[PDB]
């Protein structure tokens, strides 16, 4: 559907966190959407890029890529104005074949989340931490 | 009183590492006193009074002696120092300076050094969900990382056995009169031929032959002693990470009747778990010193050579047949740590190591400036020797098995040198 | 943590879909851990792997990669067995600074979850809609 | 399951022998498994490999590698030390198509210790006999 400014609630270890995210427009050359959510500098700001694709001469197969931009701000730089230090990357992406369903497609759309939810990737991502 | 508390006997009169106390020491009770009597340098109550006053306190820790003995294993790394260390809600040395300025005659300065306090801190905590796992992730890169160097040295000790088995043609050249087969290694090995045409000894013609020879096997063991002891190092396998942890305490009355000090100190609970790899026969038989020696092996390659020798008119027949003597038996020594190598030793040493606090000064509720530095003194070391592992996946045997049988040919060979 | 049952609920358009995935071991040259639905055929059982990594002289940076394989059983296929058709391909990294903190990876992680929640990807993935 | 001790009973033409196997690691190069008796010198020891395989672009079928080794030990060989004399060598395979299933392969496992105890292979095994 449209773009819109997406509200985001239970975010974060505490589950309080809440995020906003306004529309950023589309680059129509890569033909990729853009989200981020309302800060001061554009460069601190949270992004968010969703794609789709179609199957060409190339490939047979759509993809859905998704990527999450973080940075990490430095207030005191003991310069003027704050400075990117860190920057998170979050990718995923997504591959399906021409005749692909609905359910299949929703059936990996909700157990994806449910890992994330899952106490095993808790400890892989937060604590990075290995399957033992 | 012939056995001391870390040394074992033997069989043959071998002192050996006593392993059942080694292992687990015993818990020595501490009476003694550290530092009891404090002193104060400064002014209260509007009058000098300088005086000693003993504190809270109380006398419970367990300790054991340090030990530092020879290595159980030929050419290895030191023994890990087990002691056993009980905390006791460890006390770090109060050493602050205050200054307050209040009222028009209530002024007083007076500095508190070396005072001693009890928090409370976690005695025992466990991080193997962290660490162990990384653990055995460090192996699968190791043979991507160091494989390199592993496979280049083992293709440069081969090199050495090869040239080992043509040399002694030329040498029992002369012992029964084929001087054939000499000058047919000697034109394979200089690129033109300028060799000595004119009648000299029987054996002077060894020397020329092997001028070329005598330079590219001092290079080989030269640079071979240097990687030797690189890979010694790659055996023993630590890893560990440390994370941020705040311990609060309260509760503190150093200034009777004047006010009260609390804060804050930051701590760094680390985690680390070594491994030892070597022989697992290898700890049965040692004496202090029954070897060949490491330190003179720079020296000794060298002495044979150089063009000048002291043992011309001293039979240099009997001097060369004991020099690959020696050249054996010190290859024998080391083709004894490639058999069958397998974990042998185990321990795991927690600590807690201290980082840079910051201390909030108040006197009653008011803010005041307080400007203060505090060091440590005793820390946590309790060295847990164990042999087990959760998921033990380890394999070097096959991985060095091609390195065992190259000096087992060698050691072979020079027994065919005997008089 | 262990590899262990993973129980899942709350999963396809439904959401009374479940799911179980049984540790199936980890592939120790890669490193990567794998977990499975209990099916009849592996080559038909769902197939969850996820990974983590530790900066090198290659890279400075973390890696998570999670990967997820859903096959598409083809029940008759004139043959008395059943037969591979389309491979749903879910896969999902995590980028990472050696300062990295705690909290921003927390963040990533829910907020990716709560994308998979938000009504933008739904058509995105279900549908196959680009952001209009 | 994880690596254990495997007790065994009933072992030789006797049936009283009983082994014991330590785990032994994994090498994670060839990706092996290794079990062993404890013994006193690691050459005598018996050992145990198992080993699991996945298909690649060389091969897309699952092996299953077992082999077995039994040195013969010569206790007094004039030499302070014993030495190994004969190896005894059992070797067993398996192949498996990404469609095999669970049953297919639970049969072969059971009727080939059949056959092991079969009164045709003793004679084949400890007498060397062929068919006759």
């Amino acid at each position: 559907a449209k773009l819109e400014t997406v509200t985001l609630g239970n975010i974060g270890k505490d589950g309080k966190q809440t995020l906003v995210l306004n529309p950023r427009g589309v680059n129509p050359t890569n033909g990729v959407a853009s989200l981020s959510q309302a800060g001061a500098v554009p460069a601190l700001e949270k992004r968010v890029t969703v794609s789709v694709s179609q199957p060409s001469r190339n490939r047979k197969n759509y993809k859905v890529q998704v990527k999450i931009q973080n940075p990490t701000a430095c207030t005191a730089n003991g310069s003027c104005d704050p400075s990117v230090t860190r920057q998170a990357y979050a990718d995923v992406t997504f591959s399906f074949t021409q005749y692909s369903t609905d359910e299949e497609r929703a059936f990996v759309r909700t157990e994806l989340a449910a890992l994330l939810a899952s106490p095993l990737l808790i400890d892989a991502i937060d604590q990075l931490n290995p399957a033992y | 009183p012939k056995l001391p508390r870390g040394l074992r006997f033997g069989a043959d009169n071998e002192i050996l590492n006593d392993f059942q106390e080694l292992w687990f020491p015993d818990l020595f009770i501490e009476s003694s006193d550290t530092h009891p009597w404090y002193t104060l340098k400064g002014r209260v109550l509007n009058a000098h009074l300088d005086d000693r006053l003993p504190n809270v306190g109380g006398r419970q820790v367990r300790r054991t002696p340090h030990r530092v003995t020879v290595p159980i294993a030929s050419s290895g790394l030191r023994p890990v120092t087990t002691v056993q260390y009980d905390p006791a809600a460890l006390s770090f040395l109060l050493n602050a300076r205050v200054d307050w300025d209040f009222g028009n005659g209530d002024s007083a300065n007076l500095v508190i050094n070396d005072f001693l306090f009890r928090t409370f801190a976690p005695k025992e905590f466990d991080f193997s969900n962290s660490l162990v796992p990384r653990y055995t992730q460090a192996f699968s890169a190791f043979n991507a990382k160091y494989g390199t160097m592993i496979g280049e040295g083992l293709e440069t000790i081969k090199y050495l056995g090869l040239l080992l088995r043509r040399l002694r043609e030329g040498y029992r050249a002369v012992k029964r009169g084929d001087l054939r087969a000499l000058r047919r290694v000697i034109q394979s090995y200089h690129n033109g031929k300028w060799k000595p045409a004119t009648a000299g000894n029987l054996w002077l013609e060894f020397r020329y032959g092997l001028m070329p020879l005598f330079y590219d096997i001092r290079d080989v063991m030269l640079d071979w002693q240097n990687r030797h002891d690189k890979i010694q190092r790659l055996l023993r396998f630590s890893v560990g990470h440390g994370e941020d942890y705040v311990v609060e305490f309260d509760n503190l009355y150093p200034a009777v009747a004047y006010f009260k000090l609390k804060g804050e100190i930051t701590l760094e609970r680390r985690h680390r778990h070594g491994i030892s790899y070597a022989n697992r026969e290898g700890y049965a038989v040692f004496d202090n010193g029954s070897l060949r020696p490491v330190s003179d092996w720079k020296e000794l390659a060298t002495a044979f050579i150089n063009p000048h020798e002291v043992a011309w008119e001293l039979t240099p027949y009997s001097f060369v047949v004991d020099w690959f003597l020696n050249v054996g038996d010190i290859l024998a020594q080391q083709g004894q740590l490639y058999h069958n190598i397998d974990i042998v030793d185990g321990f795991d040493r927690r600590d807690i190591r201290l980082k840079s606090f910051t201390i909030k000064g108040e006197r009653n509720g008011r803010p005041v400036n307080v400007s203060a530095s505090l060091s440590a003194v005793d820390l946590f070391y309790s060295r847990l020797h164990t042999s087990n592992l959760p998921f033990a996946t380890l394999d070097l045997d096959t991985t060095f098995s091609s390195f065992k049988h190259v000096l087992d040919s060698i050691f072979l060979l020079t027994q065919r040198v005997k008089r």
